[PDB]
């Protein structure tokens, strides 16, 4: 099967020039048979479509985004790449790639359609509100959380800007009860989110329960271990 | 000009070839002789020449040439690995290319095996990637075989057209054909200056003559069989051949 | 031009059949026959499941199925389930120039379920935040199916309303709501109250949790 | 190894011939590796 990738985020700026880059994996590039494409979506709001490159060099493009945006292909990694210059506020939007199958045309430029494995997505947001990275704390299980045979314990991930942000249990060990919720945008303009795990209360500090936080906008990573209170 | 996967083949024949308009014509962006150097086409002959044209990008032109790979030479057209002709190439821009993309010019991105030498393939089958079978019909692994140069005059080079025509030489068995020109120079009378009067070569003094020939005779022999008079092939008039001063 | 999605929302019963319609403009998108159906579950990537007009690829279910009608192109389900809420959208290949077109989008909701009991749970801010010179209480609501939630914040006797912040409910995976609400305080406030706690309401009920300093 | 030279000396025997200047007027070069 096949993969994609995005990569080249961070809170860029506003009239800049923002560079986002897709990898695949499982098919090569130059290989004819389908087109590389770019999708864009504006949060709460429909998808639009902004362009393709075939592996010769031919490029297309929206219209309304015309004259800003360039696609170009890498052979050498197998790896496709925009960019889309003088950037205002309205393109903070999630961007996806994806490959297109693209039936032949007749003396006309080829016709495409239904697409095919959609990237992962990275939202991409343009503010000037900077970027800061989190401030950790562990909220203890306790036996206010502790009910019969479970009780609760978590990690409180608060004041950041750049948005993706991910807190994992035990380097991704833990997957029950483990439960991430939508991060908060305070008045300070910042971001907080809090996420909890259920463990069995025989478990209060048996085994290990650490939260791995990673702020990919930013380069930090921070292990911090939740126990029950003093 | 001609698509490059249905390429033309023009079969030139028994003529008087010059292939030096061709070579100094510095017209050409590429003039390749690979069997035999250029400067010596017009001094040999052949039984047949074969001039293939078509049209492709501007960096393809380095798969017409022996042994070579990628898809204009696995499956469009494909040279033997003992050519012998020359390939000639040059820029059209100007002609092929128009505002909003020329959608004319196709070539062959799919083929089940790569071509034997000067192959042609004009079928338009859907091809068929994948084990599943395709009956006809477009979809994944089902793919129309035949894409399009969406050519454009606003491109770099290296994706501007180019027209290229392969001349080919072959030499069958049969008895000759076509050979270049042979030039021609004043005729000096009286004085012993060696001679080439069309084939017969010789040396002496050239005098005119008072002898009638018939009216397809070429030269006059002697008793004992030696040369002594010519026709001129110009003119026309008869000159006696008689051998040089010696004692 | 867009061919708009015909319905922005639509509602379905559990088990029978739904059917989304997707009308545009001209031949350029009705008259062709190549229309294609996107699937996109909230936070991930869409994904498409028909094709053409009217093919599935390579392993999906046996429900989803569409056809064409002049204008307009339909999607039909033939019986429904709680993992199919999603967003649901249409392409189409034009001539025009944006090449190809986006629907608008429909949200398909599976109506019925029992109505679940918020489950609250509260927590104090952490010692080492208590060294920070800050304090921030958290109050967590998760499994609510319906989601009019609300929530009041308490001090030792008192409501309070400065300084909490409210996320706005959360589908998640059981297609059932999840929240969070966070109370901000300087640690001298914090020890100031001997108590407090977070209630919140839900369809008339309310359920209540609080914690006191140490 | 870089064999293979052309010229216009044709070479009476026994001599060798070392230079480079071009046979470009695309491009040649007296020399193959
Ligand atoms: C070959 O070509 C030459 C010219 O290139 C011909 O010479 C002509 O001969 C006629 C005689 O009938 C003269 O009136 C012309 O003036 C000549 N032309 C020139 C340029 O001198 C010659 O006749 C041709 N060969 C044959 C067999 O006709
Ligand atoms: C002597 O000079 C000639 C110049 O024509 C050259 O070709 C030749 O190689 C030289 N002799 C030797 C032994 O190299």
């Amino acid at each position: 099967q096949v993969q994609l990738q995005e990569s080249g985020p961070g809170l860029v700026k506003p009239s800049e020039t923002l560079s986002l880059t897709c990898t695949v994996s499982g098919d090569s590039v130059s290989s004819g048979s389908y087109y590389w494409s770019w999708i864009r979506q504006p949060p709460g709001k429909g998808l639009e479509w902004i362009g393709y490159i075939y592996y010769s060099g031919s490029t297309n493009y929206n219209p309304s985004l015309k004259s800003r945006v360039t696609i170009s292909v890498d052979t050498s990694k197998n790896q496709f790449s925009l960019k889309l210059s003088s950037v205002t506020a309205a393109d903070t939007a999630v961007y996806y790639c994806a490959r297109e199958r693209c039936y032949y045309g007749s003396g006309r430029a080829p016709r495409c359609v239904w697409f095919d494995p959609w990237g992962q997505g990275t939202l991409v947001t343009v503010s000037s509100a900077s970027t800061k990275g989190p401030s950790v704390f562990p909220l203890a299980p306790s036996s206010k959380s502790t009910s019969g045979g479970t009780a609760a314990l978590g990690c409180l991930v608060k004041d950041y800007f750049p948005e993706p942000v991910t807190v994992s249990w035990n380097s991704g060990a833990l997957t029950s009860g483990v439960h991430t919720f939508p991060a908060v945008l305070q008045s300070s303009g910042l971001y907080s989110l809090s996420s909890v795990v259920t463990v069995p209360s025989s478990s209060l500090g048996t085994q290990t329960y650490i939260c791995n936080v990673n702020h990919k906008p930013s380069n930090t990573k921070v292990d911090k271990k939740v126990e029950p209170k003093s | 000009f001609a698509s490059v996967y249905a390429w033309n083949r023009k079969r030139i024949s028994n003529c008087v070839a010059d292939y030096s308009v061709l070579y100094n014509s510095a017209s050409f962006s590429t003039f390749k002789c690979y069997g035999v150097s250029p400067t010596k086409l017009n001094d040999l002959c052949f039984t047949n020449v074969y001039a293939d044209s078509f049209v492709i990008r501007g960096d393809e032109v380095r798969q017409i040439a022996p042994g070579q790979t990628g898809k204009i030479a696995d499956y469009n057209y494909k040279l033997p690995d003992d050519f012998t002709g020359c390939v000639i190439a040059w820029n059209s821009n100007n002609l092929d290319s128009k505002v909003g993309g020329n959608y004319n010019y196709l070539y062959r991105l799919f083929r089940k095996s790569n071509l034997k030498p000067f192959e042609r393939d004009i079928s338009t089958e859907i091809y068929q990637a994948g084990s599943t079978p395709c009956n006809g019909v477009e979809g994944f692994n089902c793919y129309f075989p035949l894409q399009s140069y969406g050519f454009q005059p606003t491109n770099g080079v290296g994706y501007q057209p180019y027209r290229v025509v392969v001349l080919s030489f072959e030499l069958l068995h049969a008895p000759a054909t076509v050979c270049g020109p042979k030039k021609s120079t004043n005729l000096v009378k009286n004085k012993c200056v060696n001679f080439n009067f069309n084939g017969l070569t010789g040396t002496g003094v050239l005098t005119e003559s008072n002898k009638k020939f018939l009216p397809f005779q070429q030269f006059g022999r002697d008793i004992a069989d030696t040369t002594d008079a010519v026709r001129d092939p110009q003119t026309l008039e008869i000159l006696d051949i008689t051998p040089c001063s010696f004692g | 031009q867009s061919a708009l999605t015909q319905p922005a929302s639509v509602s379905g019963s559990p088990g029978q059949s739904i059917t989304i319609s997707c009308t545009g403009t001209s031949s350029d998108v009705g008259g062709y026959n190549y229309v294609s159906w996107y699937q996109q579950h909230p936070g991930k990537a869409p994904k498409l499941m028909i094709y053409d007009v009217s093919n599935r690829p390579s392993g999906v279910s046996n429900r989803f199925s569409g056809s064409k009608s002049g204008n307009t192109a339909s999607l039909t389900i033939s019986g429904l389930q709680a993992e199919d809420e999603a967003d649901y959208y249409c392409s189409s290949y034009t001539s025009s120039s944006t090449l190809v077109v986006f629907g608008g989008g429909t949200k398909l909701t599976v109506l019925g379920q029992p109505k679940a009991a918020p489950s609250v749970t509260l927590f104090p801010p952490s010692s080492e935040e208590l060294q920070a010179n800050k304090a921030t209480l958290v109050c967590l609501i998760s499994d609510f199916y319906p989601g009019a939630v609300t929530v009041a914040w308490k001090a030792d006797s008192s409501p309070v309303k400065a300084g909490v912040e409210t996320t706005t409910p959360s589908k998640q995976s059981n297609n059932k709501y999840a929240a969070s609400s966070y109370l901000s305080l300087t640690p001298e406030q914090w020890k100031s109250h001997r108590s407090y706690s977070c209630q919140v309401t839900h369809e008339g009920s309310t359920v209540e949790k609080t914690v006191a300093p140490t």
